[PDB]
C-alpha cells in the first residue's frame, strides 16, 4: 500500500533557496537583514507554489488561501529552517540558506540575537526528539494551518475540515511503526509541543519584523514588495490579537 | 498585488 499523502508531500517539498547574500563582504546589520528580507521574498514564492499543491488546498475558498498564508509564513519558514539547521550542520548554526549561515557573530550583529537562540533551540529538537523526515513533512503541512483570524475565515468550514485531516495524517504517520497506542500517545504529545514551540518564536518574529520595516529607511534595510505588503497589513493583524495562532496545550 | 497573482 502506497503512502499517497506522504508520496505527495515529498513530492512537491521546495528544493534549495538562495539568498543571494555577499558573503565577501564583512557583516553588518544592514546588509545581513536586507539579504533575510530578499530571502522571504524568495521563499514566499516556493511557499506558494508549495501550498497551491497541497492535499485540499484547493477546497478552501481562494480569500482563505490567500490569508492562511499570510498569516503562517513565518512559522512555516522558521520551521523549515530548524531543520535544515539540524540535517546539514547539526544546529551548529542557522543554516537560513545555503549562502547565509548565522555564526554566533551574525547573530549579535542582526540584533536579534535573542530570537536567533530560541530558533537554534529549535533546530536542536529536531535532533533530541529524533523528528522524522516525514514528521518534519507533515507538521510543516499543518503549520500552514495553525493560525486563524477571530472574525472567521470566509468559509471556516472547509479550513477546519483540512486542519483536522492533516491532524489525521500526522496521526498515521505516527502509528506507522508503532502498535502500542500509548507510544502513539507520547509521539502525538511531543510533536504536538514542538508545534506549539514555533509560535511564540514567530510573534518575537513578528514584532522585530514589523518595527523594522516601520523604521526601515532609517537603517538602510531594504523591505521587498510581497514582504512590505504583508508585514504591513497582516502582520499587525496578529500583534494586534485579531489573528492568533491555534495552540494545542494551553 | 504581487502574491495574489502569484496564488492565482
Ligand atoms: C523568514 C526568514 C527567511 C526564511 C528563513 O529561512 C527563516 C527566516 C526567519 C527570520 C526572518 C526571515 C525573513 C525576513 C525577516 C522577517 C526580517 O525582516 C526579520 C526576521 C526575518
Amino acid at each position: 500500500c502506497q503512502p499517497i499523502f506522504l508520496n505527495v508531500l515529498e513530492a512537491i517539498e521546495p528544493g534549495v533557496v538562495c539568498a543571494g547574500h555577499d558573503n565577501n563582504q564583512p557583516d553588518s546589520f544592514a546588509a545581513l537583514l536586507s539579504s533575510l528580507n530578499e530571502l522571504g521574498e524568495r521563499q514566499l514564492v516556493h511557499v506558494v507554489k508549495w501550498a497551491k499543491a497541497l492535499p485540499g488546498f484547493r477546497n478552501l475558498h481562494v480569500d482563505d488561501q490567500m490569508a492562511v498564508i499570510q498569516y503562517s509564513w513565518m512559522g512555516l519558514m522558521v520551521f523549515a529552517m530548524g531543520w535544515r539547521s539540524f540535517t546539514n550542520v547539526n544546529s551548529r548554526m542557522l543554516y537560513f540558506a545555503p549562502d547565509l549561515v548565522f555564526n554566533e557573530y551574525r547573530m549579535h550583529k542582526s540584533r536579534m540575537y535573542s530570537q536567533c537562540v530560541r530558533m537554534r533551540h529549535l533546530s536542536q529538537e529536531f535532533g533530541w526528539l529524533q523528528i522524522t523526515p516525514q514528521e518534519f513533512l507533515c507538521m510543516k503541512a499543518l503549520l500552514l494551518f495553525s493560525i486563524i483570524p477571530v472574525d472567521g475565515l470566509k468559509n471556516q468550514k472547509f479550513f477546519d475540515e483540512l486542519r483536522m485531516n492533516y491532524i489525521k495524517e500526522l496521526d498515521r504517520i505516527i502509528a506507522c511503526k508503532r502498535k502500542n497506542p500509548t507510544s502513539c500517545s507520547r509521539r502525538f504529545y511531543q510533536l504536538t509541543k514542538l508545534l506549539d514551540s514555533v509560535q511564540p518564536i514567530a510573534r518575537e518574529l513578528h514584532q522585530f519584523t514589523f518595527d523594522l520595516l516601520i523604521k526601515s529607511h532609517m537603517v538602510s534595510v531594504d523591505f521587498p514588495e510581497m514582504m512590505a505588503e504583508i508585514i504591513s497589513v497582516q502582520v499587525p493583524k496578529i500583534l494586534s490579537g485579531k489573528v492568533k495562532p491555534i495552540y494545542f496545550h494551553t | 498585488g504581487l502574491l495574489w497573482d502569484l496564488l492565482t
